[PDB]
């Protein structure tokens, strides 16, 4: 058995995992009462825990620092699904303030969400890590996410812990500082996470005004996108698959170096459940849409770097034979540039089960999907347009006070930066010859 | 063309292997008191500029104490100076008044005086006629 | 995060602060004996942020009352919605403050001011989630600007950690009440300056003019000053009242609002522009555009004579967001030059389908722009004129103020001018 | 609450005291005998436990004559007869007898009645004295009065109705003797003081009343009419109301500078239509109608209070004063950039049956701080300076025990005002 | 201020006092036997002031008869109103003065003052409000002079604080007793200008051309001379009888007329000028006129030859005040020389509707004119004349008096013209 626990905090943490949690409930056939009327594959049990009655309970926490939105989670049609002990918050939020959360607020609910969190960990008997959902922008998802992370390090010393960051976009965001909580999160965590799926609002946006004709989409139009990406992600962890079979696979497949340790994630197809019947895309279609970035979770070139590694994650209705033709094709058109230490190639996976997608949902139920974890040096473009706009205002030391306030040095931005600085660095030398 | 592919794994819902195009160029602890060191100095900083502020404000208290009883003190010293004047006043007018009598009662008893004095001259006239 | 605490002190402040709870109570669907009788559960959604819910299935403004003198508080309890507050809610004095700030900060205030607390103490006490605190009144009389920063400064010893906003009206001699209120508002503005956390700049001046020029009423009366006043009380807390993302509370509108502590003073605009009597159009490009007009903004000053810190955008009523985001876009990009560079992203946009009491569509502007400068400039220049003659000066110190206090408190608004010409000076290359 | 003390000093004090007591028991429907079958006015009225309404007033007096009509005449009953103060011999004109030697006969008992009223109070805001500047009485005692107040009282506001002297119906040829001296010692211990000039009152009864030769009954009534508007405020709630405190806060600049110009408006005769807000409004700013001679086009204009009464509403009180706002003869100084507060109340101007006075639905008493009151003074001291130089009458004082140089201080202060006048005047 | 007490002293004193009682009596409404017969409450408002309420419903006045001879005294209690008095307040001598000053103000007075010290105080003493007191008598005889001034200055060392006031009777050789009433006179001026507050100049000077030019009297008598005088102390005493605002009171009238304390002498005139029980009205402009025609003032001086210090006018009669005030207003502005500047509104004015005994309309001045030194100069003229010489000298010396004290009343005389003359020639400047 290799179990993971996810850990859901702050808003954007919480209502991504009300999307996950939906699709693999609707995944493996469980009800949101948690039961299960059940072949079969038995591998769910990683992210399922059962109780004496025989109801299917997620390896879970969900924290934020304020109630209302783990209130609707209490309420809403999964209640039965979490035990009250799992959905844990706070009465007053971080105000949009990493400082805040990381140490005036944090500080009072830390040692409960950890408690919860070695309660779970007790009921494992081959703990894999953590799953972690959390914004960059939030005070809560920035400032206690890090706060969390370093003493996940002193408890779980070894253990993997994996991030799904969502990066922050003018369209959708609510806060001037919020680069300011992403480079300090960014910095305080840097050494405590394995590998980091940053998710970028604009590009997941823009790929439901564009793929689902949603006019102006909200947050639940956005979550139920990012959850069928966190699906295929954790899909060979809950089914038994083939490739990422286990969460140090992650890291081993991805990640050359500790710090650069962002993937890039692509995924298709995204077509609208009101499309006048379309005739389903080939594997080679879907395998072009991986190259292409309009398909990107994160807005970048990745013709202005080099790709580290590449995992492409198949899932549906595909064949080794289609695949390697769809690969060879693209390799004679395209230059897929790999750094000189690489070698230029791509570790492939299929996982038989279905794309499923929510009932009444965006989505247009397809019979073949896939998902491209591509380690590249165009990243970096994502760093270098937040820490010029931490630039443009600590530069004033516009909103500074908020944290100083808070008791945070001022000391604490310059070194935060000079690590982002650092790390835009790495990635240009890592990419060199 | 010279395309490579390597198997890896094989499972029940799933398949997994690997393809090389081209083979590469160049071949090849926090602690828990030390997080509890800084929340903690955080923690002090925050409570010190929290414990400034109401310091100043006590400053401002102790200020407004001292502006009402400035104003009393201007009322007690308007008191006392208005006492002392009115005093004065009516001390040297009674002084004057009492002095401007008793020049008049003096003056009429120098007649007074001067009119026993001529009847005395008569008597040596009167009688005093052989 | 969940309730606030409303003061209200002085005349202008119980008079503006009586058509506020009367606005947001019609747009809650509470009567004027506290019970809700609307048809939208988006109205009891987050009601207990200003309203306690008392016996029966009836509301009660969480409201403190207070002036120096009686007349005021009779005619609030004798007003339409007068009988909607908690009657042990309303402290008061007999003696009154003589339109002077020194009676209301340190002599008739300070007797008053611990009945006050009592009551404050009691409303914060039975909070689950106290705010902080949001406080109406005048700048130019005794009672809401003596007593009411006194009562800001007692507040703040006793809450620090609470946010502290004001809706602070402005005098100007266009419509006066006493001939110190350049006096009173420069000690006040002294006070505003370290002790408040946002204060919405509500101007006399630009009340009056909008009624003048815009609403071609010949002659304006503080009923039709109020009817401005009320809309953009309503425009401002709709993100405070509503189910919303942006701005939810006071310490996130404060973080995405205030980048430097002094600079706090808001600049509120509102679209369109109403009479009292005049219930009879207005476009999402329309309404947009009025965030650059200087005849939309509630604080005399011209938006295009400085440039905006942050601005918070809000936008009532049955409306495309698709079309609402498009205009904002549009607006920031062709006035590029009255945004600052060195703040990105500083212009946040709300939407509410629940549009303000008489009208179908609006929009509330709360800015924080360097142009204020122009508002403080010209009671600075009004202070001067009199302060230099010493014209009045002896009603002050005959309270125990020394002349060192009215140099101090001008001193300090001459350094907020200068501070705010600072950063619209300011450039992305310092 | 809020309570005010009238003291009435001298003949003329006690006249238009019993002008004022007779409107203000009309105005509230209190009849002579005390009984009453709003609520402010018990600032001017005590309530005893037989449902009584008492004056909270004092009249005192240095002979009997004037105030015997008082506890002979229809009020008799309104005044309990502790309040109505009489010695046996007045001051016979002189300023000297009036503070020392007859007045110190008389203070401790006027104090101690003023302060059985003061006792009553739950929030005395101050003391209105009415007296003359001429008589002896009203300008020797009511200074000595003033002196022991300010001990007894400390800065408790103390604000005057001062009649000030007129040839066609004055009665001593030391008037300015006694004017000037009241004035030096008063000054520093008074508030506000409210100058009523007798040639005023005089020509405006013959001129707006047709009154051929007017006596003091006809000036009263008038002065009772002005005396009503100004404390209308503080005995009636109306749509704006001004406090003691309020006068003096928006009315006196500096401590010296406290004598504000009355003018009232309209005077119409009870033979002889309404007249406008803005009529009423722009009649306050012609001389025709003050109550003291002098021409504001000479001076400029400091503070300016509008008291209504009647049929008035605020939208009509603002554009009669934006329209003053924009006359180019009516100056003010550079250094007042705000100079109007407005009062309201509902009840019209009550006149006493069979009087002069025409009922009007509305009427105005416009206080104004303005350097022209200088004038005043200017006559004043000229009369007092054309005596003075030849010591005429000088030994009527010194008699009693002042000094000659109590007459130079006196009168060196009050050129010191006439300077301050100047000086105020004068651009920044 | 209620209560005066009259004091009346010698021959000339008695008899314009008895007149004085008489007019005023019948003004009043009171007959002989002191019963009151009238119907106006404006004779009994102020009747205390010079009345006394006795046994019944009798008014007695508050008077005090004087004389060292009981000649007088016999012939006032036989004449009209004589059984008015109190009987009690008859105080006389048998000795008689000689028209001698020194006799009645050291010899002869000094031995009968006491006795009448006796009786002024019990009426004095008796008031609730004394005023002060009011002598009437002659400067040219003996005991009116001499013993009348005697008696002002032991009444002021007992009542310093209460007002003294003289109609004081001016001889002249046109109608006189002696050779020496020159010397009587002067000796009498020189206590008047220390110890009076306020003093009426009647001069029989002027008394007796009145009689003969204007009434066409060849030959007047003290009788057609007092017709005159009790006249004039009814118009003059009006303010003090009779409800009013103006110089109500004997220290309000001193307040408003001596400016310095030495000029307290007044002129008094009166219009019209009519002859015993004659009937002939002026007009309200004609009575103002005659406030500077010398042919209507009691003391003969002439007010054209000098300058008003101050003036009280007083019109009694129905008439309008309307035109007395704007008559009054016409004879300031038409004749600014002939009053002092530098003392502003110097002329008040009263109107009485109650007219004397015996007309309908009338006028009476009181004026501090500095045109009294004419008065002053031919008394003092009369004197030097006489004593330069020491003419008839040992009249007086031989009652003990030195020659010093002649010396010294002259001098005082002197200066109190100097002082006249040096207000009338000052400026404002
Ligand atoms: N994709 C997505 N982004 C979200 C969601 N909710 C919030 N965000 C983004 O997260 C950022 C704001 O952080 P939040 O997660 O709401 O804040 P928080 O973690 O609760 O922290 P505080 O409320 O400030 O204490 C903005 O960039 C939002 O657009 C969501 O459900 N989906
Ligand atoms: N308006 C008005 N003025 C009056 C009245 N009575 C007197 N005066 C004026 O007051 C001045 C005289 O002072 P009074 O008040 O009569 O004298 P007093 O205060 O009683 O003093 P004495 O009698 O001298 O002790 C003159 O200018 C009079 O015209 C009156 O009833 N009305
Ligand atoms: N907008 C507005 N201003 C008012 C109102 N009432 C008074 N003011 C202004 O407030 C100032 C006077 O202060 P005020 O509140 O009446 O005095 P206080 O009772 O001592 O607080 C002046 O600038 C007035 O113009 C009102 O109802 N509306
Ligand atoms: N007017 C007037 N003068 C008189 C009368 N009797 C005497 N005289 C004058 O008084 C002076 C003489 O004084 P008199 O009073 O007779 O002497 P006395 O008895 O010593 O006072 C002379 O000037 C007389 O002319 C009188 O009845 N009337
Ligand atoms: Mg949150
Ligand atoms: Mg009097």
């Amino acid at each position: 058995m290799r179990e993971c626990i996810s850990i859901h905090v702050g808003q954007a943490g919480v209502q991504i995992g009300n999307a996950c949690w939906e699709l693999y409930c609707l995944e493996h056939g469980i009800q949101p009462d948690g039961q299960m009327p059940s072949g079969g594959d038995d591998s769910f049990n990683t992210f399922f825990s059962e109780t004496g009655a025989g109801k299917h309970v997620p390896r879970a926490v969900f924290v934020d620092l304020e109630p209302t939105v783990v209130d609707e989670v209490r309420t809403g049609t999964y209640r039965q699904l979490f035990h009250p002990e799992q959905l844990i918050t706070g009465k007053e939020d971080a105000a949009n303030n990493y400082a805040r959360g990381h140490y005036t607020i944090g500080k009072e609910i830390v040692d409960l969400v950890l408690d919860r969190i070695r309660k779970l960990a007790d009921q494992c008997t081959g703990l894999q890590g953590f799953l972690i959902f959390h914004s960059f922008g939030g005070g809560t998802g920035s400032g206690f996410t890090s706060l969390l992370m370093e003493r996940l390090s002193v408890d779980y010393g070894k253990k993997s812990k994996l991030e799904f960051a969502i990066y922050p976009a003018p369209q959708v965001s609510t806060a001037v500082v919020e680069p300011y909580n992403s480079i300090l999160t960014t910095h305080t965590t840097l050494e405590h996470s394995d590998c980091a799926f940053m998710v970028d609002n604009e590009a997941i946006y823009d790929i439901c005004r564009r793929n689902l004709d949603i006019e102006r989409p909200t947050y639940t139009n956005l979550n139920r996108l990012i959850g069928q990406i966190v699906s295929s992600i954790t899909a060979s962890l809950r089914f038994d698959g083939a490739l990422n079979v286990d969460l140090t696979e992650f890291q081993t497949n991805l990640v050359p170096y500790p710090r650069i340790h962002f993937p890039l994630v692509t995924y298709a197809p995204v077509i609208s459940a009101e499309k006048a019947y379309h005739e389903q895309l080939s594997v080679a279609e879907i395998t072009n849409a991986c190259f292409e970035p309009a398909n990107q979770m994160v807005k970048c070139d990745p013709r202005h770097g080099k790709y580290m590694a590449c995992c492409m994650l198949y899932r549906g209705d595909v064949v080794p034979k289609d695949v390697n033709a769809a690969i060879a094709t693209i390799k004679t058109k395209r230059t897929i540039q790999f750094v000189d230490w690489c070698p230029t190639g791509f570790k492939v996976g299929i996982n038989y089960q279905p794309p499923t997608v929510v009932p009444g949902g965006d989505l247009a139920k397809v019979q073949r999907a896939v998902c491209m974890l591509s380690n590249t040096t165009a990243i970096a473009e994502a760093w270098a347009r937040l820490d010029h706009k931490f630039d443009l205002m600590y530069a004033k030391r516009a909103f500074v006070h908020w944290y100083v306030g808070e008791g945070m040095e001022e000391g604490e931005f310059s070194e935060a930066r000079e690590d982002l600085a650092a790390l835009e660095k790495d990635y240009e030398e890592v990419g060199m010859d | 063309a010279d395309m490579e592919v390597i198997e890896l794994n094989k499972a029940t819902s799933g398949q997994s292997w690997e393809v090389i195009l081209k083979p590469p160029s160049f071949d090849g602890d926090p602690s828990l008191e030390e997080i509890q060191k800084k929340l903690e100095a955080a923690e002090e900083r925050r409570k010190y500029q929290e414990a400034e502020l109401l310091k100043h404000l006590a400053e401002k208290r102790e200020h407004e104490r001292e502006v009402i009883q400035k104003a009393i003190e201007e009322n007690n010293n308007f008191i006392k100076m208005a006492k002392e004047k009115l005093a004065q006043k009516m001390e040297s007018n009674k002084e004057n008044r009492e002095a401007h009598l008793a020049a008049m009662l003096e003056r009429l008893q120098e007649k007074d005086k001067h009119a026993e004095e001529v009847r005395k001259n008569k008597e040596l006239k009167e009688e005093a006629s052989r | 995060m969940r309730e606030i605490v409303h003061i209200q002190a002085g005349q202008c402040g119980n008079q503006i602060g009586a058509k506020f709870w009367e606005i947001i109570s019609d747009e809650h669907g509470i009567d004027a004996t506290g019970a809700y009788h609307g048809d939208s559960d988006l109205q009891l959604e987050r009601i207990n942020v200003y309203y306690n819910e008392a016996s029966g299935g009836k509301y009660v403004p969480r409201a403190v009352l207070v002036d120096l003198e009686p007349g005021t508080m009779d005619s609030v309890r004798s007003g339409p919605f007068g009988q909607i507050f908690r009657p042990d809610n309303f402290v008061f004095g007999q003696s009154g403050a003589g339109n002077n700030w020194a009676k209301g900060h340190y002599t008739e205030g300070a007797e008053l001011v611990d009945s006050v607390l009592d009551v404050v103490r009691k409303e914060a006490e039975s909070c689950d989630c106290l705010q902080g605190f949001q406080l109406t009144h005048s700048l130019g009389g005794g009672t809401g600007s003596g007593m009411g920063t006194l009562l800001i400064s007692k507040i703040r010893e006793e809450y620090p950690d609470r946010i502290m906003n004001t809706y602070s009206v402005v005098p100007s001699p266009k419509v006066s009440d006493t001939v110190v209120e350049p006096y009173n508002a420069t000690l006040s503005v002294h006070q505003l300056v370290e002790n408040t956390d946002e204060t919405y700049c509500i101007d006399n001046e630009a009340l009056y003019d909008i009624c003048f020029r815009t609403l071609k009423l010949t002659t304006p009366t503080y009923g039709d000053l109020n009817h401005l006043v009320s809309l953009t009380m309503s425009g401002v807390t709709t993100c405070l009242r509503f189910p919303g993302q942006l701005n939810a509370d006071l310490r996130k509108l404060a973080v995405n609002m205030v980048p430097f502590p002094r600079l706090h003073f808001f600049m509120p605009g509102f679209a369109p522009l109403t009479s009292r009597g005049s219930q009879q159009a207005l476009t999402v490009p329309e309404l947009t555009q009025q965030m650059f007009d200087a005849k939309n903004m509630m604080a005399a000053c011209d938006p295009r004579h400085g440039r905006y810190l942050t601005v918070a955008a809000i936008f009532r009523g049955r409306m495309s967001m698709k079309e609402v985001d498009e205009q904002m876009l549009n607006i920031q990009n062709k006035n590029s030059s009255y945004f600052v560079e060195w703040i990105p992203n500083n212009v946040k946009t709300a939407v509410c389908d629940i549009p303000p009491r008489g009208l179908k569509m609006s929009a509330t502007f709360i800015g924080n722009s360097t142009a204020i400068q122009e508002l403080f400039k010209r009671i600075s220049e009004q202070f001067t004129a009199m302060f230099r003659r010493k014209a009045f000066l002896h009603w002050y110190t005959g309270e125990g103020m020394d002349e060192m206090e009215f140099t101090e408190a001008e001193s300090n608004m001459n350094d907020l001018v200068s501070e705010y010409q600072q950063y619209q000076e300011a450039t992305a290359d310092e």
